[PDB]
């Protein structure tokens, strides 16, 4: 048995939309698996395609397939949300369909801000963006204001916002929320351990890349080794999950417990002012 | 450029 | 964070742990299982052909070869008996791609008093009449198992096989049935497995659905798996890797839902000498 | 019988 009064408080309270970046190939192979795992347990979860499905409920994106029309749907799903359900949650999830998400952590993580601050969160990498940007594949949530000024003033603007639907969704999204003045923030526990990961599990805690000129290096904002260290008990996100992973990550996370360690709550942080960020690192 | 695992 | 009730189990139920392994796996394999579960049993041996001071391994009169793990384990039991018989109260033989949530363990064997001839795994229904349990997915004895396995199974070569060829796991069974040790149930009261012999995803997500596979012929109780297979007190899983050793901790022991608590069950009364669980 | 993989 689980008391999760406390995680059915802050549903209520920090309402997470989820959308995930899909295509007709992956339906049943992958956003299936995301949909029965962990895309149930966000306040609205929304596939997002090039094409239309009645298991899903796929939204079809005007945009054609590819790796080149990555960033055309990032920046439709981001319209369709802002016309659609702007007012449906406080914080804007996109993932793939091999991310898996512990919702619960993003409501911890996300509590103290104000949905009206214009903020996202992810893993940052350095290059591209001064203030950086967050691993597509991590997941970045934004907050509602953040998703405003990306439809309202960074889209309207090609000066602001690249035009073509070519390019690293994920560079091109930092790029626009950078010029429309929306924060980077900082993702990482009160410990500095991270909570969003581009990996699996596995590849943080037993780093084999040993900081041979590998890009993982050379783009993470936050300078850490990793290893057993790396990875918070709050931990949000990992990527490049099979599947079958999902179900497993699922069982392990939520069911399987040592009998007579009982995890304890850190206390909430205050609420935060608009334009207010918590304490850096 | 791409960057994977 | 708040760990009484496992500390209170960890003096009240005391589990002595031996590693079967071999010089070839000392670094590879062996250390890992120290450096992760291995530390949270009572007391931890390694049980090998030659030493090693990193593991303070046991060096068993004993040659190499998948034909000479009877022989390690009638060997490591007299061992454990010779010397550890009343420093612990269960004693859980498993191999160095065995992985244990230790505290799960306590929590079956709670009610159980070691001086009942019992042991517990994953019971396996063929070569003994009341079953055997997998060597893979790890199995545990009462003091009162072993001290009769000892003393009893072993100096007769009638009871217990005196060869030091054949399956460990399958010799064990026979030796144990013939000294009247009864071969425990270590499935949840929901009857969900706590001892499994592969990885979770190998029992989250059944792939040889080919019914042909071993398996589903050896296992003792019928289950068809799946997501339901697996207890959220699951004590054991198998052919998990070094590095899946420190995954597996990370999940278990440290990541969690932000304000979703695991509230115990109550534990079961004590038993009487001789007494099984029911069901 | 052999049940390793
Ligand atoms: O032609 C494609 C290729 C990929 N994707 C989606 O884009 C994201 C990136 O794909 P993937 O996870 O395969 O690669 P990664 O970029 O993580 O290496 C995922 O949500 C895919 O489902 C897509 O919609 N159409
Ligand atoms: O020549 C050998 C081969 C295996 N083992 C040990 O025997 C057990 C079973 O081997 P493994 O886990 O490799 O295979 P499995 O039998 O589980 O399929 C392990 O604890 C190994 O360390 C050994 O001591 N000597
Ligand atoms: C790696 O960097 C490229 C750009 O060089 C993209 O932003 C890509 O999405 C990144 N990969 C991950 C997994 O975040
Ligand atoms: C499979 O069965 C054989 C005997 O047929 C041995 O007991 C072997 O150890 C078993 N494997 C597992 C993983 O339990
Ligand atoms: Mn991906
Ligand atoms: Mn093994």
């Amino acid at each position: 048995h689980e008391n999760s009064t406390i995680a059915e408080r802050l549903y209520s309270e920090v309402r997470v939309l989820c959308w995930i970046m899909t295509n007709p190939s992956n339906h049943q192979k992958k956003a299936r698996h995301v949909k029965r795992t962990w895309g149930k347990r966000c306040n609205k979860l929304i596939f997002m395609s090039s094409a239309k499905d009645d298991e899903l409920d796929a939204v079809a994106l005007p945009v054609g397939e590819g790796r080149n029309n990555l960033w055309g749907k990032t920046k439709e799903a981001y319209k369709y949300i802002y016309e659609h359900h702007i007012n449906d949650a406080d914080w804007f999830l996109k993932a793939d369909d091999d991310t898996y998400t512990i919702v619960e952590n993003m409501r911890y993580m996300l509590y103290p801000y104000s949905p009206e601050t214009p903020v996202y969160f992810g893993c940052k990498f350095k290059p591209y963006v001064k203030q950086g940007y967050m691993s597509g594949g991590a997941g970045y949530v934004l907050s509602r204001e953040a998703v405003r000024r990306f439809v309202v003033e960074a889209l309207p603007n090609p000066k602001l916002c690249k035009s073509d639907n070519s390019g690293a969704e994920d560079v091109e999204i930092g790029k626009c929320l950078q010029n429309v003045n929306v924060l980077a923030g900082d993702s990482r526990d009160s410990n500095g351990r991270g909570r969003f990961f581009p990996f699996v599990p596995e590849h943080h805690l037993i780093p084999s890349h040993t900081d041979k000129k590998f890009w993982y290096w050379q783009y993470i904002f936050y300078k850490t080794d990793e290893g057993l260290d790396c990875c918070s008990d709050n931990a949000i996100s990992f990527h490049y999950v099979s599947p079958n992973q999902m179900y497993v990550l699922d069982y392990l996370i939520y069911h399987l417990r040592p009998y007579g360690i009982i995890n304890t709550p850190d206390a909430l942080p205050n609420k935060l002012a608009v334009g207010e960020l918590m304490p850096e690192i | 450029p791409d960057t994977r695992p």
